[PDB]
């Protein structure tokens, strides 16, 4: 695998036309208060290809 | 870090900034004036100087000025 190439899977809400959202920040999926920290329902908002 | 960059009350200079799919895009006009206390009631109407294609979630702003 290459993981130097990669792609957003989760997201508030969709992207306007060219909204270019680069931050990385965890992903509060609701249940658990995860304020950037990782966890159960705390994602990282990217993925690899690999 | 840095994803984008360039570089080129006797009056009153106005502008208007607005954003589009991410072109932001810049109008302006200046003109001398004599009501020296605030707007003028008749009209004028401001032109393009750039359109800037650089795709930010903008909401909020402030302006910048001299210090002593």
């Amino acid at each position: 695998g290459n993981y130097n190439y990669l792609y957003r899977l989760f997201r508030k809400s969709n992207l306007k036309p060219f909204e270019r959202d680069i931050s990385t920040e965890i992903y509060q999926a609701g249940s658990t208060p995860c304020n950037g920290v990782k966890g159960f329902n705390c994602y990282f908002p990217l993925q690899s290809y690999g | 870090n840095c994803t984008f960059e360039y570089v080129s009350f006797k009056n009153l200079r106005e502008f208007v900034f607005k954003n589009i799919d991410g072109y932001f895009k810049i109008y302006s006009k200046h003109t001398p004036i004599n009501l020296v206390r605030d707007l003028p009631q008749g009209f004028s109407a401001l032109e393009p100087l750039v359109d800037l294609p650089i795709g930010i979630n903008i909401t909020r702003f402030q302006t910048l000025l001299a210090l002593h």
